[PDB]
């Protein structure tokens, strides 16, 4: 299937333009668009827009003006830009093979009759659709033009895995890593704190140590910036063993393991 | 347009569940619904498209359907696995313009109760060393997924520098939380103990910590 990867700053300032991109790699006569979703935590999912291969864009008519889709087949990328982002716009935003089709109708409204299916000719001039008579038969005054129906068909075929766009006039900020101790098993944590934008890494013994690790999610202080700890449960037996926790933050190239004893 | 769902769904396994999706003319009457399954940690995922076809590696047991203006997502037996939030989509006015509903978060009955396990850390030598101190109060295993928690100190409840977060589902499918309090070196010395309280389901589990006593 078409592979979609979403790339882009994961933290933008409010009142700057928040810039994606998407590579949209598959069949090259294939007839999706490709479009933009996202979804603001607590919130529905959100339409942006699509760019097809004929280049035609649609738009959310609500964010329309501020939304622009572009495609570049050189690099075989789609462009998305919002402008003036405020932390409403804090959100997953997702690059999506979308479905687009529509299909045109044509009918004769109630109390008129295709002019095909009348007997006699000219049966109403030349107009679409003659008028019915009490009796059920075709009359020649007062005809109308057709009734046309659009159905219009959109669904997501592919979705991507999403990018997560933080709109924070908090600036990019390493966290410092604590150990975290206890005043027949040990419970020993790391606090990483204080850091900017998410996520981080966290695991222990290099890897090696999986088992009773249990990972919380940050929390976001008043000084806008995260935390989030983690902690592992071992047997006392291992308690003479050393104990690490690795911890990576790859926006503020912060990578640390850090040593965690029982006082 | 925003369509309308029900916030909320539950059924016990095995059973029959639907969730509605009610629109106008313009959008869920044009004809061509579909739906998406989201879990938390993971992309969405189509379910059903065209009202009622549905998509590749879909089980059986999801379908869909309309009448009219409003459409229905059925889950003919259901299972563990399919607690998550709904949303229907539909086109509107233009093949990329795109509708979504206001979603449903559907819960699986049935789930034991399970009081949540505490662990209350107290601030790093190599923290306090940098005149601040952090306790960190991790809140884990619980089910329903909502607790409450309370900070004191001597006795006095506190609220200012207290920062929780909401409950997150666990790989076992149980709850997780943490609460913060964020103070100062010397007021974390200033006290004679703090503790977090922690409440679910009308029974609370407390930690507490001594800075006197500790190290
Ligand atoms: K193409």
């Amino acid at each position: 299937q078409v592979q979609l990867r979403e790339s882009g700053p994961s933290l933008v300032k409010p009142s700057q333009t928040l810039s994606l991109t998407c590579t949209a790699s598959g069949f090259s006569l294939s007839d999706k668009a490709v479009g933009w979703v996202r979804q603001a935590p607590g919130k529905a999912l959100e339409w942006l827009g699509s760019i097809d291969t004929g280049g035609n864009t649609g738009y959310n008519p609500g964010l329309k003006s501020r939304l622009s889709i572009t495609k570049d087949n050189s690099k075989s990328q789609v462009s998305l830009s919002v402008s003036s982002v405020t932390t409403e716009d804090s959100a997953t935003y997702y690059c999506t093979s979308v479905h687009q089709e529509t299909k045109k109708y044509q009918s004769c409204p109630d109390g008129y009759r295709e002019r095909s299916d009348c007997s006699n000719r000219p049966a109403c001039g030349t107009s679409d659709c003659c008028r019915v008579s009490v009796f059920g038969n075709c009359l020649t005054t007062l005809p109308v033009s057709y009734s046309y129906t659009y159905n219009y068909e959109w669904h997501v075929d592919v979705w991507g895995q999403g990018l997560l766009v933080t709109v924070s006039s908090a600036s990019t900020t390493a966290p410092k890593v604590y150990p975290l101790s206890s005043c027949s098993t040990v419970t020993l944590g790391c606090l990483v704190s204080s850091y900017m934008p998410e996520p981080v890494t966290v695991t222990w013994n290099s890897g090696a140590l999986k088992s009773g690790v249990h990972t919380f999610p940050a929390v976001l202080q008043s000084s806008g910036l995260y935390s989030l700890s983690s902690m592992v449960t071992v047997p006392g037996s291992t308690s003479g063993q050393t104990f690490t926790c690795n911890v990576a933050h790859p926006a503020s190239s912060t990578k640390v393991d850090k040593a965690v004893e029982p006082k | 347009a925003v369509l309308n769902q029900p916030s909320s769904v539950s059924g016990s396994l095995g059973q029959r569940v639907s969730i509605t999706c009610s629109g106008s003319s313009s959008n869920v009457g044009n004809g061509y619904v579909s739906w998406y399954q989201l879990i938390p940690g993971s992309a969405p995922r189509t379910l059903i498209y065209g009202d009622t076809s549905r998509a590749s590696g879909v089980p059986d047991r999801f379908s869909g359907s309309r009448s009219g203006n409003t459409a229905t997502l059925t889950i003919s037996s259901l299972q563990a696995e399919d607690e998550a939030d709904y949303f229907c989509a539909s086109a509107e006015d233009s093949s990329s313009n795109a509708v979504f509903g206001s979603g449903t978060t559907l819960t699986v009955l049935g789930q034991p109760k399970s009081p949540p396990s505490v662990t209350l850390f107290p601030p790093s030598t190599e923290e306090l060393n940098g005149n601040k101190a952090t306790l960190v109060c991790l809140i884990s295993d619980f089910y329903p997924g909502s607790v409450t928690v309370v900070w004191k100190a001597d006795g006095s409840t506190i609220t200012r520098n207290v920062e929780t977060t909401r409950a997150s589902k666990q790989s076992n499918s149980k709850y997780a939380a943490s609460s913060y309090l964020s103070l100062t070196s010397s007021d974390w010395k200033s006290k004679g103990s703090y503790s977090c309280e922690v409440t679910h389901e009308g029974s609370t589990v407390t930690k507490t910590v001594k800075p006197s006593e500790c190290s």
